[PDB]
């Protein structure tokens, strides 16, 4: 979350590279595919059966969106990281009763997809930097689970 | 693996790779010590230095080793049982770290084949290293 | 439990355990509805309050299959077989809450059996509650 | 972290019967004897061969009972936790590395150790309640470690 100088202003020129509804959809896709005890929170979305019908459906990138989108609130705020999701942390320990341990995950199939959306521009330097912006948001985002 | 789907998918998918096995080996645990620093500690005696020489000739025995278990995916615990010893008894490496190295594995992979890394081969190579892993932690049975 | 020494720490276990396997698995999901909120998720049909009659007569089943898995530790995944699907692939369990699970059936072994419950018969009892929870959620693999 | 009146006042109520140093070695050599890569953080303690032998373990028995001292500390400062510890943090991310799940474990052998020792008190109430304090124990100490 508390990148350096450097790394901030790598991790911001990717982003401006990263498409919201391409990136949100396949790592919301292969989150539901990879790991399917997360289903059980997306029954209204419809059929989730196999790997091709969960990508292509509407429902799953849209929210793919909402997803990424957010994700890049917290990542021009690096600093009130915490708070930026405070919004989102209640919704997600409150109302969904979520658990923590699925924020690591997703930010992790996200991790995978934009290494195979940039492949060698998403060096293992970058790939760092992005482990450390993945986990403060991920828990911050549990900051009201404890 | 674990299923017939499950090891098919596995053994096309890791023959797409065939010659590159230690090569992404090594890349893999350079994107692990990097972003997940922690995991430096096993190895005082070993340059991380990018492009070190003991990491890239120790990303081949990994690569080999996990090459030597596709091969054998019906007798996971046969194949690797030395390797648990030396990771659970002698090295007692703490089960987290190859989530970690599983998770660093899986984007190398990915960087290098991304027409082939569909999302079901994606499903597939999490059991794989999955139950992998569940066998180097196993002495801790 | 996948030793000589567990599965004699397991089954020597239990044994003092005995006849009250479905008390403690019924105290084991109080302890854990109460202690870890979020499971409360799965059991909306289920009146969770203290005593309740359900919890009480879940807790039972709960007690029974571990008395199962106690009396084959050498096939739990053929024995807890059918238990495999109802908590994957029809209820969708997630893996975390089977940690725990294990961790309020163990204090509550520690409540009713201080004396019983040593510190060799602590450990077994661990990689035994893993190595179920494990068979119970290989619908993943 | 956020307890309640009847809760913090259960919770200190019960400290008051916790003697620090025999709770504490018990809780220490259950950690190294059930996840026994725990063990390699502690080389300078000597034989940590079997059970009986960590047990009976005087540096075993002496760091235990700084552990729980230290959980004193927190249990008479629900407030201040992320402070109370903020230079052991540090501690364990910088010079010893250690990892942040290792802490809810011990958490969690601790409260078996409390369940062993006070039984029918320790009611699936206040395990509930414990169950928070060493929440935000485990969680105050991994502050620094993304
Ligand atoms: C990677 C971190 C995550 C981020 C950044 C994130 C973000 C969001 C956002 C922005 C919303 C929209 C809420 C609204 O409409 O106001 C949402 C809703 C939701 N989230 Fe996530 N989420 C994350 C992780 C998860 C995980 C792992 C689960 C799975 C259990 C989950 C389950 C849900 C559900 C079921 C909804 C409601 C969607 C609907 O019913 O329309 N979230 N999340
Ligand atoms: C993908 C799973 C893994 C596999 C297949 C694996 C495989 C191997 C192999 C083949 C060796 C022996 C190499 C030799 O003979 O020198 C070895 C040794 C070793 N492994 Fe791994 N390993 C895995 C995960 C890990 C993890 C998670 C760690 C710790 C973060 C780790 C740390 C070590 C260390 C420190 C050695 C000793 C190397 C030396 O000092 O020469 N390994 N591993
Ligand atoms: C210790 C490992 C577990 C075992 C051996 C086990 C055992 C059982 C058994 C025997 C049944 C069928 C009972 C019947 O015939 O109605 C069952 C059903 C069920 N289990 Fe568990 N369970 C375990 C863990 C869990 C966990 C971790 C959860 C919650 C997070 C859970 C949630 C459920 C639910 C929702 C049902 C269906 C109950 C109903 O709706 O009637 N179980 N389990
Ligand atoms: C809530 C949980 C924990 C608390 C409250 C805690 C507290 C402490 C304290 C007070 C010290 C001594 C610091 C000083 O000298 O001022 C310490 C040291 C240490 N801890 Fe922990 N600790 C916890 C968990 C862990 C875990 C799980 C591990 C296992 C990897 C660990 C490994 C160590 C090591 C290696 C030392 C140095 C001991 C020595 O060499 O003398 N700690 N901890």
């Amino acid at each position: 979350v508390q990148l350096s100088g450097e790394e901030k202003a790598a991790v911001l020129a990717l982003w401006d590279k990263v498409n919201e509804e391409e990136v949100g959809g396949e790592a919301l896709g292969r989150l539901l595919v990879v790991y399917p005890w997360t289903q059980r929170f997306f029954d209204s979305f419809g059929d989730l059966s196999n790997p091709g019908a969960v990508m292509g459906n509407p429902k799953v990138k849209a929210h793919g969106k909402k997803v990424l989108h957010s994700f890049g609130e917290g990542v021009h705020h690096l600093d009130n990281l915490k708070g930026t999701f405070a919004a989102l942390s209640e919704l997600h320990c409150d109302k969904l009763h979520v658990d923590p341990e699925n924020f690591r995950l997703l930010g992790n199939v996200l991790v995978v997809v934009l290494a195979r959306h940039f492949g060698k521009d998403f060096t293992p330097e970058l790939q760092a930097s992005y482990q450390k912006v993945v986990a403060g948001v991920a828990n911050a985002l549990a900051h009201k689970y404890h | 693996v674990l299923s017939a789907a499950d090891k098919t998918n596995v053994k096309a998918a890791w023959s797409k790779v065939g010659g590159h096995a230690g090569e992404y080996g090594a890349e893999a645990l350079e994107r692990m010590f990097l972003g997940f620093p922690t995991t430096k500690t096993y190895f005082p005696h070993f340059d991380l230095s990018h492009g070190s020489a003991q990491v890239k000739a120790h990303g081949k025995k990994v690569g080999d080793a996990l090459t030597l278990a596709v091969g054998h995916l019906d007798d996971l615990p046969g194949a690797l049982s030395d390797l648990s010893n030396l990771h659970a008894h002698k090295l007692r490496v703490d089960p987290v770290n190859f989530k970690l190295l599983s998770h660093c594995l899986l984007s190398t992979l990915a960087v290098h084949l991304p027409n082939d890394f569909t999302p079901a081969v994606h499903a597939s190579l999490d059991k794989f290293l999955s139950s992998v892993s569940t066998v180097l932690t196993s002495k801790y049975r």
